[PDB]
RNA sequence: CCGAAGGUGGGACAGAUGAUUGGGGUGAAGUCGUAACAAGGUAGCCGUAUCGGAAGGUGCGGCUGGAUCACCUCCU
RNA sequence: GGUACCUAACCAGAAAGCCACGGCUAACUACGUGCCAGCAGCCGCGGUAAUACGUAGGUGGCAAGCGUUGUCCGGAAUUAUUGGGCGUAAAGGGCUCGCAGGCGGUUUCUUAAGUCUGAUGUGAAAGCCCCCGGCUCAACCGGGGAGGGUCAUUGGAAACUGGGGAACUUGAGUGCAGAAGAGGAGAGUGGAAUUCCACGUGUAGCGGUGAAAUGCGUAGAGAUGUGGAGGAACACCAGUGGCGAAGGCGACUCUCUGGUCUGUAACUGACGCUGAGGAGCGAAAGCGUGGGGAGCGAACAGGAUUAGAUACCCUGGUAGUCCACGCCGUAAACGAUGAGUGCUAAGUGUUAGGGGGUUUCCGCCCCUUAGUGCUGCAGCUAACGCAUUAAGCACUCCGCCUGGGGAGUACGGUCGCAAGACUGAAACUCAAAGGAAUUGACGGGGGCCCGCACAAGCGGUGGAGCAUGUGGUUUAAUUCGAAGCAACGCG
RNA sequence: CGCAUUAGCUAGUUGGUGAGGUAACGGCUCACCAAGGCGACGAUGCGUAGCCGACCUGAGAGGGUGAUCGGCCACACUGGGA
RNA sequence: GGAGGUAUG
């Protein structure tokens, strides 16, 4: 049965990605809307649309490709997973691909990048790394 | 990529006799790898057959001017850490500071030291098959990404990116 | 593995083993027990010695020892170099090293210690066959 | 009263040694056959039972990790 | 201890060895030796030209040291948390049910165990690191700091995990309406065929093989007609068709009974997934008790074949194959591919449904589920190949692998009537074992083609006498060379 | 630290009442009550070992070691006692 | 045109 939805959420944005498809429609919640918002301001992603309806929404994800057909989302990873979660200090926060990428974190401050959590000198729970 | 306006040193990797066995006996050739560059951020391999040695070399290198690359480099390194993996080869390539010099293994150290990358870390952590770890290291080289890219490609400044 | 499954039962490492057991074993009169200590070399008393034909794609009349070592361990010992002086009843110094081509010799006799002569005539490499410097 | 050592007794556990005995490994050139590798000259292998100097043979079931030639479907 | 230290005088005079030099690996020649003597960390050296043995010369690496052995770490991603795998290389349990355990859909509120964070306390000296200073330098010595914890006390934050409460319906299940099916158990019934028994007709062989024989037959066989007995299996249908968790299930009828699929949105509202240990099931052979026994057929007998034939082949033939109950619990139990879930081009068959599109329909076309095949993108793979039935991309849980032999063995334990099953080593030994693919070679594999290859003919050799060459043997020497074709009236 | 080819262990054992004893709490000991306590989050048994600051190794995670120097513990021919 | 099923050395 289904154990990790976010993990499950990057590999529909990874897939989707990989044959270069325009959009995904994603099952919608409160943490996924999150992430997939951080993606959009990160520029990861065009845009995001939360569709309602009588079940738990759908979050539609425009994924972006440069000139050339070039794909901006070069590759997403699941960190901290149901079987083992990974929870970092605030000194600790990684740094995805020397800078070029960004960590998404959850703290008691939010949904943050790894940038945004530095800042604060906040940790938390690594969720993912994006490139 | 012309390989006539670069100024491309060329380092022979390895020669090895192979053998086709036909009635009466064995047919030798030597089957050599060379790797060229121009020791400013491009560098190509190649492979040429022959019966003699040093035409299996000229054979190498004619080929290997085909087929340059441009290997992204910040300053005297890397960009980021990234894994070069191409079948069995498969070779981590880390970003080192100034003054550490290359450190990498035998036929991957051809690769980076005509590339013109001056310090760098890596260690072969697959086969250590000539050819395959030379492959596996430009397939790593050439995924890495350069800063100023990724921001025109996320539409944000260096400032953002970097942070 | 599932990470579960490593917390469960963890992982294990292969047990390498000594090249040369015989010389790994001590042993305690008092107790009539084995001790655990590793030794660089073992003295013994050669039992028997003689030749051997060695495995091919050799051949030759390899010069052997058998030697019951002080731990009460029996060992067949090579002679290395041209000629030796061991009969029955000589007292020898083994240490290890295989002999690639004698199945079961897996220890050297010590040129120059205890009963074994050095090698005569021998001129280079003195050092490892107990040849004092010639004058 | 408690109480070390000692004594008696039957078990438990560990080691050493033992007439004799069983396979196992390794060895420059031994003897008997030729079981496997090609359709290996009876396709091979797996489990099981039984038989035989020896490899092995045969029966029942199973597998293709089977050659050659015919026929029915599928795909290009 | 008249030690350190200082001053003066004399003397290059007393003070360099060890290992290695084929490749890995810096450093080559001569001689002796001739698979001997020896060398060796690994590949390996040595069998009358050894840079690998021994010596000598030279060279190289170190140096009051230099080598050997032993032990620990590294290289070793070779136990992989960082950081590996299980289709064919070692590795998916034979399969299901399931306790504990691990993991778990969406919204909101709350709590603060995990989680993050502020302050405080503590983590002795020496040691490691950084900065200074004293021994003529260095080792060493000294001073000042830095650094170090799943640490404790006390506040704060609430996104995630955990606990509590209230909701939601997608997961899961129930209801309701349909569908197919060799799913299972029990009880019956039917037709073909083999064998046997009786009888009619009928006569000399029948049977079997590569060829034969053993065997059966004039005591009437085999062939042929009618009827009867009994046991086992169910032609055609029949189909990479169906059903089942797997093993497996195929004549028809009835009784009992499990599961799956489709639609529906009437209901419950996370009730789910996996699952060590455990329980149940589990082809064939085999075992116990008792039945049954046509065909088949281990063992065994005989006839052949053969150098032998404890085999293949032939004629017979016991256990068994069948049934009831119980036991055994293993298979190349295979898709050599664990279960669950979601995501990621298409084309094309086929099975059971649903909806629709022109209709009485038939049908054609379209769509949709759920299976079952082929081809084939992306991606993956060492390659072969997999590819919406993944071996792709992910997450949860379980099992298992760590070079080949020794060995699925020994010891112990559990199980079994027994056979044995499960669990499961080590000493010792090798430097390979192995997967895929490639080039050739070969096959008592296939295809095609050619040749005094065969076939169609002619004349010879092998026999005899002699010529000549060769082998053997004899010699003082019987000079030397040639040895399947491709040496032998050959040099 | 190792072993499940060690799975059950415990009977002052686990609590309570009272007394005794101790520098001192306490089954620490005794008497009397109850049947409890530990264990698959590995008890019990077997084997092995002084522990640590530190030392060696490694990029690190780790691995190995626990000599010299410092801290703590244990022992003094063997066993018991005061 | 390709896949699946039905004696010594």
């Amino acid at each position: 049965v289904m154990t990790d939805p976010i993990a499950d959420m990057l590999t529909r944005i990874r897939n989707a990605n990989m044959v270069r498809h325009e959009k995904l429609e994603i099952p919608a919640s409160k943490l996924k809307r999150e992430i997939a918002e951080i993606l959009k301001r990160e520029g990861f992603i065009r845009d995001v649309e939360f569709v309602e309806d009588s079940k738990q929404g759908i979050i539609r994800v425009f994924l972006k490709y440069g000139q050339n057909n070039e794909r901006v989302i070069t590759g997403l990873k699941r960190i901290s997973k149901p079987g083992l979660r990974v929870y970092a200090k605030s000194n600790e926060v990684p740094r995805v691909l020397n800078g070029l990428g960004i960590a998404i974190i959850s703290t008691s401050q939010g949904v943050l990048t790894d940038k945004e959590a530095r800042a604060k000198q906040a940790g938390g729970e690594v969720l993912a790394y994006v490139w | 990529i012309d390989p006539s306006k670069l100024e491309l040193e060329e380092r022979l990797v390895t020669v090895n006799r192979v053998a086709k066995v036909v009635k009466g006996g064995r047919r030798f050739r030597f089957a050599a790898l060379v790797v060229v560059g121009d020791k400013n951020g491009h560098v190509g391999f190649g492979t040429g057959k022959a019966q003699e040695v040093p035409e299996a070399i000229r054979k190498a290198v004619e080929d290997a001017k085909k087929n340059l690359i441009e290997v992204p480099m910040v300053g005297t390194t890397i960009p980021h850490e990234i894994i070069g993996r191409f079948g069995a080869g498969n070779i981590l390539l880390k970003p080192a500071s100034e003054g550490t010099g290359v450190i990498a293994g035998g036929p991957v150290r051809a690769v980076l030291e005509l590339a013109g990358v001056a310090d760098i870390l890596s260690k072969s952590l697959g086969s250590n098959t000539p050819i395959n770890m030379i492959r596996a290291t430009l397939q790593g080289l050439s995924e890495l990404k350069r800063a100023e890219d990724v921001a025109k490609l996320r539409g944000k400044s260096v400032e953002e990116l970097l942070g | 593995p599932t990470i579960n499954q490593l917390i469960r039962k963890g992982r294990v490492s292969k047990v390498e083993n000594s090249k040369s057991p015989a010389l790994n074993k001590g042993y305690n009169s008092f107790k009539k027990e084995h001790t655990n200590v590793s030794s660089p070399q073992k003295r013994g008393v050669c039992t028997r010695v003689g030749t051997m034909t060695p495995k091919k794609p050799n051949s030759a009349l390899r010069k052997y020892a058998r030697v019951r070592l002080t731990n009460g361990i029996e060992v067949t010992a090579y002679i290395p170099g041209i000629g030796h002086n061991l009969q029955e009843h000589s007292v020898v110094l083994i240490r290890g090293g295989r002999v690639k081509d004698l199945p079961g010799v897996r220890y050297h006799i010590v040129r120059g210690a205890l009963d074994t002569a050095g090698v005569e005539n021998r001129a280079q490499g003195r050092s490892k066959y107990g040849t004092k410097k010639p004058k």
